[PDB]
């Protein structure tokens, strides 16, 4: 049997029906952030994933060390060789 | 050596800045 | 409580329970995505060192400043 609401009623039961639609659509959007199949199906953009995160940000830290760490690590070995030479001259004049 | 140490030193100034040798 | 009415509730609750549902799966989404710019923020954090301290090459618009 055709319910008769109140037009008001009706209206809000219309409004509530628009916030089903474009609730759908932010979860649509939020998946489409979220899809890994980024190249893989039918596409040429990225999503936010290992492609773009620590499988691709480890990618960056495995050869950063050479020229960041290593580089300090270049002159904290001479200076441990240098007091090691120290200890070694104080332990012959002891 | 002079120059040797002088055409160098921009490389010593980076490993001081870092290493505070 | 009248006909129209209980009807307008019911279908009132399914879309409730519909919504409730939806919101716990976007929550979790959310969640997961957050803890993964997470992560990638943690494994970068340790690259400002490095970017600072091998700034001594040349920065440019950054030593311009300093002399400006």
């Amino acid at each position: 049997m055709e319910h008769n609401l109140s037009p008001l009623q009706q209206e809000v039961l219309d409004k509530y029906k628009q916030l089903s639609l474009d609730l759908k659509a932010l979860d649509e959007t939020i998946k489409e952030l979220n899809y890994s199949q980024h190249r893989q199906q039918h596409s040429q953009q990225e999503t936010v994933s290992p492609d773009e995160i620590l499988q691709e940000m480890r990618d960056i830290e495995v050869k950063i060390g050479l020229v960041g760490t290593l580089l300090k690590g270049s002159v904290y070995s001479l200076i441990l060789q240098r007091k090691q030479e120290q200890e070694s001259l104080g332990s012959n004049s002891k | 050596c002079e120059r040797i140490m002088d055409s160098t030193e921009w490389l010593g100034t980076m490993f001081q800045e870092t290493g505070l040798v | 409580i009248s006909t129209t009415d209980k009807y307008f509730i019911e279908q009132r609750n399914i879309v409730l329970q519909e919504i409730n549902e939806t919101m716990n799966s976007i929550l979790n989404g959310l969640n997961g995505l957050n803890i993964s710019l997470e992560s990638s923020i943690a494994v970068g954090r340790e690259f400002q060192s490095v970017s600072d301290l091998w700034k001594t090459l040349y920065d440019g618009l950054e030593s311009l400043s300093d002399e400006a």
